[PDB]
RNA sequence: CAGGAUCUGCUUAGAGAAGGGGGCAACUCCAUCUCAGAGCGGAGAAUUUGGACAAACUUGGUCAUUUAGAGGAACUAAAAGUC
RNA sequence: CCGGUCGGAUUUCCAACGGGGCCUUUCCUUCUGGCUAACCUUGAGUCCUUGUGGCUCUUGGCGAACCAGGACUUUUACUUUGAAAAAAUUAGAGUGUUCAAAGCAGGCGUAUUGCUCGAAUAUAUUAGCAUGGAAUAAUAGAAUAGGACGUUUGGUUCUAUUUUGUUGGUUUCUAGGACCAUCGUAAUGAUUAAUAGGGACGGUCGGGGGCAUAACUACUGCGAAAGCAUUUGCCAAGGACGUUUUCAU
RNA sequence: UAAUUCUAGAGCUAAUACAUGCUUAAAAUCUCGACCCUUUGGAAGAGAUGUAUUUAUUAGAUAAAAAAUCAAUGUCUUCGGACUCUUUGAUGAUUCAUAAUAACUUUUCGAAUCGCAUGGCCUUGUGCUGGCGAUGGUUCAUUCAAAUUUCUGCCCUAUCAACUUUCGAUGGUAGGAUAGUGGCCUACCAUGGUUUCAACGGGUAACGGGGAAUAAGGGUUCGAUUCCGGAGAGGGAGCCUGAGAAACG
RNA sequence: AUCUGGUUGAUCCUGCCAGUAGUCAUAUGCUUGUCUCAAAGAUUAAGCCAUGCAUGUCUAAGUAUAAGCAAUUUAUACAGUGAAACUGCGAAUGGCUCAUUAAAUCAGUUAUCGUUUAUUUGAUAGUUCCUUUACUACAUGGUAUAACUG
């Protein structure tokens, strides 16, 4: 199969090497799993030792994370816009690490009103007792709420789905978002 | 190969066991256990090549199955269980108690001890770490882990272990001027005291040890086993007491002693 | 300049909170290498991002220590060191010269032109043919 | 990527509708003759879509050999006629 | 030498042979902490002729042994000693297998419920590691001084360990990092000039070469070699000698 | 069925096989918040917290002193609020061990097993407790291991002087794959890397070392073969079961 | 730590060809009485192979209604022995050959802060009915097949 030996390449000189042994099981590769979007299909493979890995063949949800507030909720994912390795994964919508997708913004907005009581865009006495407490921490960055009219955020993936099975990540913020948005609307 | 190996040939057996090179073709191979392979001694080299009690292999299994032989207050029947340094071998139908400790020319010596010294055991300190749920432990040279120690213990110190409950009575630090046994290398089995210890960052540290007759030598740090403060060990030492005798000095000391 | 590559570049797991405000530039992270080596000035307050640097990246230094003269700087973030010795031939009672080239890695904290003489230490495999990177420098 | 020979636990109609009480007469009551209905499930063989890994085959084009004869030209003998 | 004697002491001195130590214009280059002994400081305890005597108690100066942070400092070759280079085999110590090659055994008493010695030591033999020495042979340092020392003075910075119990919100010092002019003292700082080499310089010498216009030829002339002979003039080259010139191949 | 360690249909019953599934101390701390009527409020009730899986974000201190300050408070209240208040492992070196906060999951593990003995307590119920040990179990350490990797070292040959880079050759950035690092593979970019101190190619009737024969000293010639390391099972390729094999009884 | 024969009528040299010993170095020729110790299908063909063997395994302690035996007896669940078969573990060790392979193997020497590990030895687990004890067993839930009969 796919082997990871260095005994088939050339030296730093250029001298062609020689066939030394047959191919050994403890240097093997497997097949690349491409991860589409759809209903949950996850298959399990058996590794060195008695361990276990979960290959994800297609999934549709995830578990994403708001950094600056420090809350991580479970949402759905929609589609990939940008991939820095080759752009044949954006035209097929696979799922790797460092892929930039769009999520639906609904449970973060529904959390935001519960935590503060202030809208996005445009009655027990316990509530305003503590809503008055969280007063100074109310406003956020302009350029991130400015997509809550459409419910499509920008988020990158930080979990390897072919190994761990899952697909999680984190929301783009303004320093990093300034880079990618200049990259997003100019390279097309 | 493909898996582990399971035979030991006769000439590849460790030299200080003194198997004679014509009786067979393989040697006993020691099981996986507390002490390392080339630093230990199975229970068949003890009970038929040292004490001369048994005359076969078939006689040793007949001794072990009658549940006589213990190590450290626990019964063993593994016919190649690996007894190593500082272990206590308590037979019962003779009321003898042994302790494994080094000779001077580099061998494992037969040593009889009392019935009260056979209630405890030293052991050095190989690492000290913080375990799961925030408790600490300590690892000895034979592999015992012991949770909840004193904080003043550091690595390369020496603990004293009570073999009954598996617990700690007291401990000895590691600094200049202590009594020290040497458990590996060339000056193997000599006893002396610490002059000082220089350190190399990212390397192997060297101690300088003075004898009692005031002649000095140098070994690496890990072949050094603390025993007690000066003039006062915690264990019953063998004859000679770790004094290196030159070969000139031990012909005539055998000559004049030859009066029988 | 420091953002030329096609993906965003950062010392990972180093978070900037935009809600707070502090007049520092960015929370840079930096370590002490060991063995009595001194982290240079241009790494603690510099602005490069490099994955493979001893004072900033996630590599350790342990193993050997070598020394040699630099003979080619035509790659991007690697150089080539020449080392020279002698070799004894017992029948003829004499010596003969030999040499070996080693390639190492250069953090952008250092500025190395040809002809100098560096000292280098060993890290885990970095490329196909690379296992050292520079840790000190002295000029020509 | 599909495919579904075959097993299968189920819910639930419901008439077949059997025997005891109640128009006691089918029947109706939980006191059981013989079954057509569907409702969601699970396990899963033969066969088939695209890959990577690849032993071999065919075909000429080149070499090395061999081998069969083939055509060669020379020198020499317990070989030898001569100008 | 001395023996001194009911071979080993040596009262005790000598010759060499190797080793420390200080002093001579002169070796670790230091710093902060403990830290231990030790000289001493306000000064007695301690006990000996009575003591700021030391020993050592108290404050206080220190060198002095050890740990820990350092603090900075050209780099090799070679050589000395160490750790670490499996057993078997090789050199080899002990030991009547009946001798031997081998083997690692064996020996002793009452043999009557026994004690007891062994299974050594050597063989860096490249490369790596620890350490002692400074001969031999390389290598770096101040020449346009951005040179070295200064507790000359003006600066620019950057950290806040601390205290304003504590907390967060400010800046005042203070220490604590570097860089910034000019002001002071040191004897301020450049190895000889190879009966090595190159370069000038002055008078000469030669059938040396190019353009133009025999005899003298051995006894000896010139050129890297093959080679080189009529006079006159041009064009450049070259050895040796001479010299209190120059560069440091 | 001529046949081989070939097997079909019908009928029974077990498990440490296969598939499910309960039990249990108290404490604390969080969020929600019925009410309450109020100042500066305090509250019933509710739920959440083992370990393992995946992602994000905090703690993981330490070089030397003192104020002014913005308020808040522990406290004698001195109703001024001045103060009468902190712990922190290991390494030459870490984003290390380890802990917390939000969550997440074709929800992992947390004894429906077996032999011996047979006792103590009672309201005497087959009531309640109770000995020695076999086998299984999650994670950290440990032992037997395994996989890669740093420095220096190989016989003859110039009648082999230039070789490697489409088809990865040398480096950079991001993914894929693996037990894991790495051009190991895939994308976009740079134009590198080896060489008269012999690269690259050709020969070997070449497995490498410990070692063997000969020996004044230096050396010449051997090592298929009792020990350790690698490779192979008629020749190439592929995979199943397993902690471990690209295995050939 | 050693040398002798051979060029010329005669002598001194350069120089090679015979000689002389050793071999754990293989065959071969003629002989051959004793004790101790013992290599042995490597070279050529890593060519081809008739027959038999070389890997299986049970304790008081995972599963017995053998239509097994022993019967012998306190034992109406079973209890002595014990074929066959399921389950567990091992078959990856050992033994044999030297074809490939010239910076590869391999040696002495480092590294894992870059990873997997049955076993062995030592520690290690009140939280898991919807629940804090509300329907729905913990004095204990469900099928399926092997040997065997036909």
């Amino acid at each position: 199969g796919i082997s990871r030996d260095s005994r088939h390449k050339r030296s730093a000189t250029g001298a062609k090497r020689a066939q030394f042994r047959k191919k050994r099981k403890f240097e093997l590769g497997r097949q690349p799993a491409n991860t589409k979007i759809g209903a949950k299909r996850i298959h399990s493979v058996r590794t060195r030792g008695g361990n276990k890995k979960y290959r994800a063949l297609r999934i549709e949800t995830g578990n994403f994370s708001w950094a600056s507030e420090g809350i991580s909720k479970k949402t759905r994912i929609a589609g990939v816009v940008y991939h820095p390795s080759n752009n044949e994964l954006v035209r097929t919508n696979t799922l790797t690490k460092a892929a930039i997708v769009q999520i639906d913004a609904t449970p973060f907005r529904q959390w935001f009103e519960a935590h503060y009581g202030q809208t996005l865009g445009k009655k027990s006495k316990n509530a305003e007792r503590k809503w008055a407490a969280r007063a100074a921490s109310a406003k956020i960055e302009s350029s991130v709420e400015s997509q809550f009219s459409a419910g499509r955020l920008y988020a990158c993936i930080s979990s390897r789905p072919g190994q761990s099975g899952r697909c999680d990540g984190y929301i783009l913020e303004g320093e990093e978002l300034a880079f990618y948005l200049r990259r997003l609307t100019a390279k097309k | 190969a493909r898996g582990p190996k399971k035979h030991l040939k006769r000439l590849a057996a460790p030299h200080h066991w003194l198997l004679d090179k014509l009786s067979g073709c393989y040697a006993p191979r020691p099981s996986a256990g507390p002490h390392k392979l080339r630093e230990s001694l199975p229970l068949i080299v003890f009970l038929r090549n040292r004490l001369k009690y048994a005359l076969n292999g078939r006689e040793v299994k007949a001794i072990l199955m009658q549940r006589h032989v213990k190590v450290d207050g626990k019964v063993r029947t593994d016919t190649t269980y690996p007894a190593g340094f500082m272990d206590v071998i308590t037979l019962d139908a003779t009321n003898e108690n042994f302790r494994l400790v080094y000779d001077v020319k580099g061998r494992f010596a037969v040593h009889r001890i009392t019935d009260e010294e056979a209630s405890y055991k030293l052991g050095k300190v190989k690492k000290v770490q913080l375990g799961k749920k925030g408790v600490p432990y300590v690892v000895t040279h034979d592999g015992r882990t012991i949770r909840y120690p004193d904080p003043n213990i550091k690595v390369n110190d020496t603990v004293k272990i009570d073999l009954a409950s598996g617990k700690i009575t007291d401990f000895i630090k590691f600094d200049a001027g202590k009594l020290v046994y040497v458990t590996g290398g060339r000056n193997l089995g000599r006893i002396g005291t610490i002059v000082h210890k220089e350190r190399h960052d990212g390397g192997f540290d060297l101690v300088h040890i003075k004898d009692s007759l005031d002649n000095t030598f140098v070994t690496r740090l890990n072949n050094v086993f603390v025993i007690g403060e000066q003039g006062k060990p915690y264990i019953s030492l063998p004859k000679g007491k770790g004094i290196k005798l030159s070969i000139a000095e031990e012909r005539d000391r055998r000559r004049a002693q030859q009066g029988l | 300049t420091v953002q030329s590559e096609r993906a965003f570049q950062k010392q990972p797991h180093i978070f900037n909170n935009p809600k707070v405000k502090t007049s520092k530039r960015t929370k840079r992270w930096y370590k002490n290498a060991g063995l009595g080596f001194k982290t240079p000035k241009t790494a603690i307050e510099g602005s490069y991002i490099d994955k493979k640097c001893p004072f900033t990246g996630l590599v350790s230094i342990r193993g050997k220590i070598l020394t040699g003269t630099v003979v080619s700087t035509k790659m991007h973030r690697t150089i080539v060191i020449r080392r020279a010795y002698l070799h004894y031939i017992p029948k003829y009672n004499r010596y003969e010269k030999r040499h070996k080239n080693v390639p190492v890695h250069v953090s952008p904290a250092f500025r190395v032109q040809v002809g100098d003489i560096v000292t280098v230490g060993q890290c885990r495999p970095i490329s196909k043919t690379v296992r050292f990177n520079v840790v000190k420098v002295s000029a020509a």
